[PDB]
């Protein structure tokens, strides 16, 4: 069975070089072409170029020529995509996809799983976790709202669970926002009953693997003058 | 390059509806038009090759049309699995160019947001930064405006927003807005308020608090 297996996620500082790979399983390498697609965060797909291993022919979209190099090792059926100096704007997901030769009829019937590339000034940093306490101005009707502010971390991702997985209904963990620092920041919230607040304990479990930071934070209510 | 203009950028429909996306090339591309579906966190999956060839396994409800410049995908009997993003791709000449995509949202009835404001925690204040947070919970449709106000002064450039994906169960959205100040500016001012406007509210709702009050 045909698989295109890509290399793992990358975090780099601007100006470093990077080479990501795509290994082809279950078909004869020289019989097809490998293509590279960029997909920047929250946007569409872009075709960067392609390599035909049978001929060593390499073709580029002109918007990428001279910023990246597509290559191949025939003996491992691997295609490469390479930058010599990264910019932060190269932050994106990169897919390889299989295609044909000039005049084929089927394109990108197979895709690798993608390689996320993050390019940034920032250095690895664990989050500070702050309570979003329930109160009276977080009391809808019989519905209260509480949560955790996971602030100032790098890179992505962090996970958040409530009551070591015991609490899952009403939970919203939002997309991180990148700060001018930055250093991402996100919040996880849950809606619970006003009455129970009271008698029930709420702790958020925050895991930032890149910095080997785990934190548990209790969210106790608050009293107003 | 052959430019491919896909439309609609976004689209709402109900399970069982019958939607159609269209892509227009700026150069002729005969029948060299392809269609992909992309679920989030996954790679694109091919649905239709050059000349409207349904790929082996693509369900009967998917279909394709066009020749020259104007091309259409058409999904009858929209099932739940089919809510995602769709892209078209011309394979007629280099560089390959994609449509900018179509995003498929479940249509449901209007729901007003539940709004909650959160003053900066005391732990955070002991480090010199204040983060005020405003939660808009479970609303539809997606459009919603947050206006932070500080002692009635409307704020700008002060905040960051983020929105969840559509909930699998209720098909609402939820929004978080964060107003970030230095601890110093925070203490300059008394009343901190979050003003939400949204089609499901006859008029804007405000949640407020007084610094110190709690
Ligand atoms: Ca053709
Ligand atoms: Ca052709």
């Amino acid at each position: 069975e045909v698989q295109l297996v890509q290399s793992g996620a990358e975090v780099k500082k601007p100006g470093e070089s990077l080479k990501i790979s795509c290994q082809s399983f279950g078909y004869i390498f020289i019989d097809h072409t490998i293509h590279w697609m960029r997909q920047m965060p929250g946007q569409g797909l872009e075709w960067m170029g392609a390599i035909s291993p049978r001929h060593d022919i390499t073709k580029y979209n002109e918007m990428f020529r001279g910023q990246v190099t597509i290559s191949a090792d025939k003996s491992s059926s691997t295609a490469y995509l390479q930058w010599s100096s990264l910019k932060a704007s190269d932050t994106a997901m990169y897919f390889c996809a299989r295609g044909g030769f000039y005049g084929s009829t089927i394109w990108f019937d197979f895709w690798g799983q993608g390689t996320m590339v993050t390019v940034s000034s920032a250095s690895t940093k664990g989050p500070s976790v702050f309570p979003l306490a329930p109160s009276s101005k977080s009391t809808s009707g019989g519905t209260a709202a509480l949560g955790c502010l996971v602030k100032d971390y790098f890179p992505e991702p962090v996970t958040v669970s409530w009551n070591s997985g015991a609490l899952t209904s009403g939970v919203h963990t939002f997309p991180a926002v990148l700060q001018s620092s930055g250093l991402y920041s996100l919040s996880s919230v849950v809606t619970v009953p006003s009455s129970s607040l009271g008698t029930q304990t709420y702790i958020c479990n925050v895991n930032h693997k890149p910095s080997n930071t785990k934190v548990d934070k209790r969210v106790e209510p608050k009293s107003c003058d | 390059e052959t430019t491919v203009t896909q439309s609609p950028s976004f689209l709402s429909a109900s399970v069982g509806d019958r939607v159609t996306i269209t892509c227009i090339t700026t150069t002729d591309i005969d029948d060299d038009m392809n269609w992909f579906q992309q679920e989030p966190g996954k790679a694109p999956k091919l649905l239709i090759s050059e000349g409207n060839i349904l790929r082996p396994g693509v369900p009967s409800r998917f279909s394709s049309s066009g020749y020259g410049t104007d091309f259409t995908l058409t999904i009858s009997k929209l099932q739940p699995e089919d809510f995602a993003t769709y892209y078209c791709l011309q394979s007629d000449n280099l560089p390959f160019t994609f449509g900018q995509g179509t995003k498929l949202e479940i249509k449901r009835t209007v729901a007003a947001p539940s709004v909650f404001i959160f003053p900066p925690s005391d732990e955070q204040l002991k480090s010199g930064t204040a983060s005020v947070v405003c939660l808009l919970n479970n609303f539809y449709p997606r459009e919603a405006k947050v206006q932070w106000k500080v002692d009635n002064a409307l704020q700008s450039g002060n905040s960051q927003e983020s929105v969840t994906e559509q909930d699998s169960k209720d098909s609402t959205y939820s929004l978080s807005s964060t107003l970030t100040l230095s601890k110093a500016d925070y203490e300059k001012h008394k009343v901190y308020a979050c003003e939400v406007t949204h089609q499901g509210l006859s008029s804007p709702v405000t949640k407020s608090f007084n610094r110190g009050e709690c």
